[PDB]
């Protein structure tokens, strides 16, 4: 039981690991969501006016 | 010049019509769903750890740079949304003190000689976000760097304000945090504490000598100052001491009583 937890344990904490490497990979998507529109909001500017 | 491309033009209603509908897209919902998870990992790992078996502290500071990661990237978050408005405003106002293209005004813009705000520069040259003004103390955050120290004893005194080393040089001199109250004989199961008194108390009989008075001196020592209910606050160190106090004097009555009936 005491080895089962600890593997448990051990597995957790990879994925914490893994879920905080996620994080700022979902930041950086963001910013190459909002960043690269911009431009194509500017393009929509141009059309319009 | 060349081919009538103008680098930039003044914004235009249809145009600050997309200009109002662009947002900085959000994480709060995910900020607070991965605040909340490793929080409950990390009250999960308060007593999963088996009573018996040390070295924890590996992973309390493994899970302490997790949190310090994760309090980093909200704050540079933050520090994201707030340059995407600041650059929006910004962008705006330009945008309405620059005039408006009608016969060669265009004309004007498309030669060169006439200049416009564009997000695209302005988003080049916005500053890198700052983790300043941020500060990395939670309350998950003290009771995982306390944790250790309790699971290797109930009773312990981190603060090095004073000295670096201990309370006093290398003696502490602290006595004990007893669990079991001299007023209420029983372990403490609403534990509250003042920020000022930062006394843990059972508020069971604490009631008792706040009714009637408005406020009361705290009837533990080396402190003089009187609190009403409102300064209390519930502790989690308190609980958590209570809790591996009992897990671990189960361990060893257990222990005890198996190598005594290995005897007979």
């Amino acid at each position: 039981i005491d080895d089962q937890i600890q593997q448990l344990l051990l597995k957790q904490r990879h994925l914490l690991s893994k879920m905080a490497s996620s994080m700022k990979s979902l930041k950086n998507c963001q910013k190459e969501l909002i960043s690269t529109q911009i431009l194509q909001f500017e393009a929509q500017n141009m059309d319009v006016s | 010049n060349d081919n009538p491309i103008p680098k930039s033009v003044p914004l235009h209603p249809k145009s600050g019509k997309y200009f109002h509908n662009l947002h900085a897209r959000d994480l709060s919902n995910i900020y607070q769903q991965c605040y909340k998870q490793i929080d409950e990992t990390i009250n999960q790992l308060v007593d999963s750890t088996s009573p018996s078996t040390i070295g924890i502290e590996e992973q309390v500071a493994d899970i302490t740079s997790t949190y310090k990661l994760l309090s980093t990237y909200e704050s540079e978050s933050n520090s994201f949304d707030e340059h995407i408005k600041d650059l929006k405003k910004n962008f705006k106002q330009s945008s309405d003190a620059c005039p408006q293209i009608d016969l060669s005004t265009w004309d004007k813009y498309r030669t060169g000689e006439l200049t416009a705000p564009k997000l695209s520069e302005l988003y080049l040259n916005m500053p890198t976000p700052e983790p300043a003004t941020m500060v990395n103390n939670t309350d998950t955050l003290k009771i995982l760097k306390v944790l250790p120290y309790i699971w290797n004893d109930p009773t312990c005194v981190i603060p090095d304000l004073q000295n670096p080393a201990d309370e006093d040089d290398l003696q502490i001199e602290g006595g004990k945090i007893e669990l079991t109250c001299p007023i209420t004989c029983k372990p403490y199961e609403a534990p509250l504490i003042s920020r000022k008194c930062n006394h843990v108390f059972d508020r069971d009989g604490i009631q008792n000598y706040l009714q009637g008075y408005t406020t009361r001196d705290c009837p533990q020592a080396a402190c003089s100052q009187v609190v009403s209910m409102r300064d209390f606050v519930r502790d989690p160190i308190m609980e958590l001491r209570c809790k591996i106090a009992k897990m671990k004097e189960s361990q060893e009555q257990d222990k005890r009583s198996s190598q005594a009936i290995d005897v007979l």
